[PDB]
């Protein structure tokens, strides 16, 4: 309900991040907007928006059906075709006013995390492309702009667990997996 | 296994291509510095008001008179820790060190014997400074104590102001104001009386290790910002107002304002290695002076007694002498 | 086998800015460092290990991997690079002198990038870059051509960078995919930044050039 929206909506700022951070597509392909307290970039290119927008659509629909268990960004060399870092949010079911305010500020501090991920991670100097991946439910309902994949873990790769932010429903958080 | 893995079918779109005074550089001397540790959270170098530099060689603090040039040996630590920190008192009679284990020493520099140790730190005490008979340390933990060192019962109130570990702390030289930043790049401004910050800071986009008062303009204070930040800001500790700005170009790892006229020293960590003098005005900020102090990150400084002479240290072990002034 | 992104931000001061990223066990492992004689003996000793490993390297079918794995001890165990007790540097220097003459590792992509990783501590690169060229050490290799160029370019000299790119172009260096993308993106800055120095056919308009007449 409330939660999910929030939760996907943090799914697309997430997204955008990422892709600006990690160098997917150019800095004049984003603007800044403020979210979270935060100077949040955000694509600028209808081909990006509309790609991105489908896919917050379905997972905005999962997490309202609450079949989504982790939602998956691996980024991947068009040079070599094998792919460099993989980011994994593990969304799990948790066991007011100021609720919506408290939610805000996590959110905003792992937000500041993952843009901190840059003091380690390698420079992508190759042009890379993305994709993205979610674990659901068995039974989970699947559109056929979504088809079966294997989970593309990364070989002998160095990994980092990221802070949480947790809603009344959902516990939500990120690691990320780069290859040194 | 209850997880059905899944990918979006679609490629993503392909990317377009975008359509958008002289200055002396030689030191004056170099002192060796053997096993000086190298770490940025660490504050192991100081020059008193007597003319002593104190310098903290892994478990030991060595101390050097420049006028006359003899060496000693101040102190020793225990094997499972190392110091921290080293700070004169303004008198130059006592030196505070705080060590990795979070106890705090007081020797006297007369006798070189240990006055006192100060428990009830959790984590390496970083930072030192001195009002008058108040020390106040910093720590790991994201907490400042102030210590009455003449009292038995040391410690007479605690600052809980970062949630990382303090990295910068300076009393003014009057002792009404306190300021400290942080490993959680965030610039505290205590009044003396107040457990209240009376300002807090986020501008820096690292950590804060670099904090000086201006010591011609009361209410002026510098703070420096590290690796992903580089900017030296300037504040009035009275409004709160930013009144300068300048970008360093490098992590700042101390700011030294010059006595005798209207300018700020700065060192610095990656990448340049370097030493920097800045004409200070209302208008702003110019770069006077420019030159590489160390083969690596100049992460200690002292300024001595007279203001005419800069002391850095770096992990290349040496320990070099500046005449900044003249 | 997680390491908390909290745990390396305790340390993030002392993480040297690094194209190629740190290793995040290496940052823990930072993080934790009691900074006791006996760490520093621990740290002692496998540096006395990795020596032992270059002593016998030659026996080895590919001994460069040793020098890699010490590189890399050391980078992993100094996220800070460059100090007295780090000697990075050194080694850097022993590794590059060490492969010079030798046949089977002049196009080891692995080598020139510790040429490459040692190229940022001296004062005049171009001689660096000469001396490689001459030892024709990775000239088959795009990142050979995009460091050079990219000294030239730092230092506004557009031309010069050119030539370099023209040569590994002649070149065919590889992967030539790559090596095509950074010449096409280079000539995009050039044109953007210094336009006047441009030296290549533009196809330029001419404006009121009389395209025809009637007699």
């Amino acid at each position: 309900k409330g939660s999910s929206k929030l939760v996907s909506e943090f799914f697309e700022y997430a997204v955008n991040s990422i892709l600006f951070q990690r160098g997917i597509y150019p800095a004049e392909d984003f603007k800044v907007v403020r979210k979270y307290g935060l100077n949040m970039l955000v694509s600028v290119d209808e081909e990006v928006k509309t790609y991105i927008r489908k896919i917050v659509s379905q997972l905005h629909k999962w997490m309202f059906a609450k079949k989504i268990q982790k939602l998956i960004l691996v980024i991947t060399s068009k040079c070599s075709g094998e792919d460099l870092e993989r980011w994994q949010f593990n969304v799990e079911m948790v066991d007011n006013k100021e609720d919506e305010l408290r939610v805000q500020k996590e959110i905003q501090a792992l937000i500041a995390q993952i843009t901190a991920t840059v003091t380690f991670l390698p420079q992508l100097e190759e042009q890379c492309t993305f994709n993205v991946l979610v674990y659901a439910d068995k039974d989970s309902e699947v559109p056929t702009d979504w088809v079966d994949s294997d989970p593309r873990i990364l070989r002998d790769a160095e990994q980092v667990q990221l802070r949480s932010f947790s809603t009344s429903m959902h516990k939500i958080d990120c690691q990320v997996a780069y290859r040194v | 296994l209850n997880t059905r893995v899944l990918a979006f079918k679609l490629d993503a779109p392909e990317a377009k291509k975008p359509v958008d005074r002289r200055f002396n550089t030689t030191p004056e001397r170099v002192l060796d510095a053997p096993g000086i540790i190298d770490d940025y959270y660490l504050n192991l170098l100081d020059w008193s008001n007597l003319n002593v530099v104190a310098v903290a060689l892994e478990r030991n603090v060595y101390v050097w008179n420049a006028d006359s040039g003899s060496v000693s040996a101040l102190a020793e630590t225990d094997e499972s820790t190392y110091v921290a920190s080293v700070k004169w008192s303004h008198d130059g009679s006592f030196l505070s060190v705080g060590l990795g284990n979070g106890l705090v020493d007081i020797y006297d520099v007369e006798s070189q014997t240990k006055l006192r140790t100060m428990a009830g730190h959790q984590a390496r005490v970083g930072c030192l400074s001195w009002n008058r008979h108040v020390l106040s340390s910093g720590s790991r933990s994201g907490a400042i104590h102030h210590h009455d060192v003449r009292i038995a019962n040391h410690q007479i109130g605690t600052l809980q102001g970062h949630s990382s570990e303090v990295c910068g702390l300076a009393w003014r030289s009057d002792g009404l104001q306190l300021a400290s930043g942080g490993n959680d790049n965030v610039v505290q401004i205590w009044d003396a009386r107040s457990s209240i910050p009376k300002f807090t800071k986020t501008n820096h986009n690292a950590a804060v290790k670099a904090v000086a008062w201006c010591p011609w303009q009361s209410n002026l204070l510098a703070t420096g910002g590290g690796t992903m930040d580089k900017q030296i800001h300037f504040w009035n500790a009275a409004t709160g107002a930013r009144v300068n700005t300048v970008d360093a170009g490098s992590q700042v790892t101390s700011l030294i304002w010059s006595p005798h006229s209207k300018e700020i020293m700065s060192t610095h960590g990656f990448p340049d290695n370097n030493l920097s003098i800045w004409s200070y005005s209302s208008s702003g900020l110019t770069k006077q002076v420019d030159i590489p102090a160390h083969d690596t990150r100049v992460l200690y400084s002292a300024l001595s007694p007279d203001g005419r002479i800069l002391s850095t240290a770096a992990s290349d072990e040496n320990l070099k002498f500046w005449r900044v002034y003249d | 086998n997680w390491v908390h992104m909290d745990v390396i931000e305790q340390s993030k001061e002392n993480i040297e800015p690094r194209k190629a990223g740190h290793s995040a066990s290496a940052l823990a492992k930072s993080s934790s460092r009691n900074h006791t004689e006996k760490e520093v003996a621990g740290l002692q000793k496998e540096r006395m290990g990795h020596e032992r490993k270059i002593e016998t390297s030659e026996s080895l079918d590919d001994p460069l991997q040793v020098w890699i794995d010490y590189i890399k001890w050391t980078l992993d165990n100094f996220p800070q690079g460059e100090t007295k007790t780090s000697g990075l540097v050194t080694l850097l220097e022993r590794c590059t002198r060490e492969f010079v003459r030798n046949p089977l590792y002049k196009d080891d992509v692995r080598y020139l990038r510790i040429w490459m990783q040692y190229v940022n501590y001296i004062d005049e690169p171009v001689e660096l870059f000469s001396f490689l060229a001459h030892h024709h050490i990775g000239q088959e290799s795009s990142i050979f051509y995009e460091e050079y160029a990219n000294y030239f370019e730092s230092r506004g000299l557009f031309q010069k960078a050119d030539e370099v790119y023209q040569k590994g172009k002649r070149m065919k260096a590889k992967p030539f995919l790559r090596f095509q993308q950074k010449y096409q993106q280079f000539t995009h800055r050039w044109l953007e930044f210094a336009p006047q120095s441009f030296s290549s056919n533009t196809n330029s308009v001419n404006p009121l050039q009389t395209t025809f007449e009637s007699t």
